[PDB]
């Protein structure tokens, strides 16, 4: 069975402009385990992004946390772009600092 | 009130080398070890502070054991290919989770050893730690073989033995984090979506463990069908986040209270929006 | 600590 990833883009701490923080993209509920996750800054791929170790839920679906250091600003806009076998085109979810 | 779990993932990938094997270890909601066969130098590695104190015989032995387990899981991927009459050019996955839950007294409550092939149930050790649940015909072949080999008794020897004993040790070494009350740092936000309505959102941040309840009430009764719940998510620092949202008629906000339950809290919080 | 059990299916 194949399942499509749910996506949540958010920050480790409540965002303050000018204050260092972490940008997170939590992908979950997907199968198989192969997946591609990019964090974007104003449309551009952020080079050094890390992720947690591969693990799965009770229903056997996988989850990973992709993260990177960032200092949020008023101007700067961020997103998470995920591609999986269950997706025809890479899905892009924008960061909302209130979600 | 505590648990230790190991999650093994073996994935075949024809054209991309040997099948990949990943193991992660958790105590409650805290990951403490990892293994990845793809790493430049594959070893069992620490992912929690309180585990790093274990000596070379722990990290060397766990590394040798993971390398051995990886080879066996590769063997098992091949066997499954034969059970299911599948092609060697196909890509498949074995997932196995095993471990023990112990009570507040520190004694075994339940042992686990269950698995999936390609995302679906395969075979599982039952609560009696003596019988199996095979999910399909291919897994009935395995069940047949494991009964002869007295596999359940040996799983049971681990689950009553090393599993509970090491879990008890881990809980003691990391008592300051693993047994600490970390209640959520809560607040309620407000953003009017229109003239008619507005969005109430109840946040719960920085909590451990992940288990939490966020419910909205109107005049004291849950708006279960109206409330939008997001999945509990990792903060990246071993803590978790969650928010419940409900859309309410502007002016009637005060009818709505956000109720928060967590084990790090003295007693359940009741929140309201404030300006 | 993980179990040591090289188990065939
Ligand atoms: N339920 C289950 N399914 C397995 N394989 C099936 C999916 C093909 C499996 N292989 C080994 N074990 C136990 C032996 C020690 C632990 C770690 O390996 C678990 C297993 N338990
Ligand atoms: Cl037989």
């Amino acid at each position: 069975i194949q399942r499509t990833p749910k996506i949540q883009v958010y920050s480790r701490h409540p965002a303050e402009n000018g204050k260092s923080n972490f940008l997170n993209c939590y992908v979950s509920g997907f199968h198989p385990s192969d997946i591609e996750v990019d964090l974007l800054k104003n449309g551009e791929r952020i080079e050094k992004v890390e992720h947690s170790d591969l693990s799965f839920s009770k229903d056997w679906s996988f989850y990973l946390l992709y993260y990177t250091e960032f200092t949020p600003t008023e101007k700067d806009e961020y997103a998470c772009r995920v591609n999986h076998v269950t997706l025809s085109q890479p899905k892009i979810v924008k960061w909302d600092r209130d979600m | 009130s505590h648990s230790m779990r190991y999650f093994y993932t073996a994935m075949s990938r024809p054209g991309r080398g040997e099948p990949r094997f990943i193991a992660v270890g958790y105590v409650d909601d805290t990951q403490f070890v990892r293994f990845d066969s793809d790493a430049a130098s594959p070893r069992m590695a620490p992912r929690a502070p309180w585990i790093e104190q274990e000596g070379p015989e722990y990290w060397d032995g766990e590394t040798r054991n993971m390398k051995a387990s990886a080879q066996t899981y590769r063997e098992n991927l091949r066997i499954a290919l034969r059970y299911y009459n599948q092609s060697e050019a196909g890509s498949h996955i074995i997932q196995v989770m095993y471990g023990c839950d112990v009570g507040p007294d520190g004694r075994l409550l339940r042992g686990h050893d269950q698995s999936a092939y390609d995302g679906k149930d395969y075979i599982a050790l039952n609560e009696d730690l003596s019988s199996w649940t095979a999910a399909d015909t291919a897994a009935q072949i395995t069940q047949r073989k494991w009964e002869a080999a007295r596999v359940a008794e040996q799983l049971r020897a681990y689950l009553e033995g090393l599993c509970v004993e090491w879990l008890r040790r881990y809980l003691e070494n990391g008592k300051e984090t693993l047994q600490r009350a970390d209640p959520p740092k809560t607040h309620v936000t407000h953003h009017p979506i229109s003239d008619h309505e507005a969005t109430l959102r109840c946040w719960a941040l920085g909590f451990y463990p992940a288990e939490i309840t966020l419910t909205w009430q109107r005049d004291g009764e849950d708006q279960t069908q109206d409330t939008e719940l997001v999945e509990t998510r990792p903060a990246g620092d071993r803590t978790f986040q969650k928010w419940a949202a409900v859309v309410v008629p502007s002016g009637e906000e005060q009818r709505y209270t956000c109720h928060v339950q967590h084990e790090g809290l003295p007693k359940p919080l009741t929140l309201r929006w404030e300006p | 600590h993980s179990i040591t059990y090289l188990l065939p299916v």
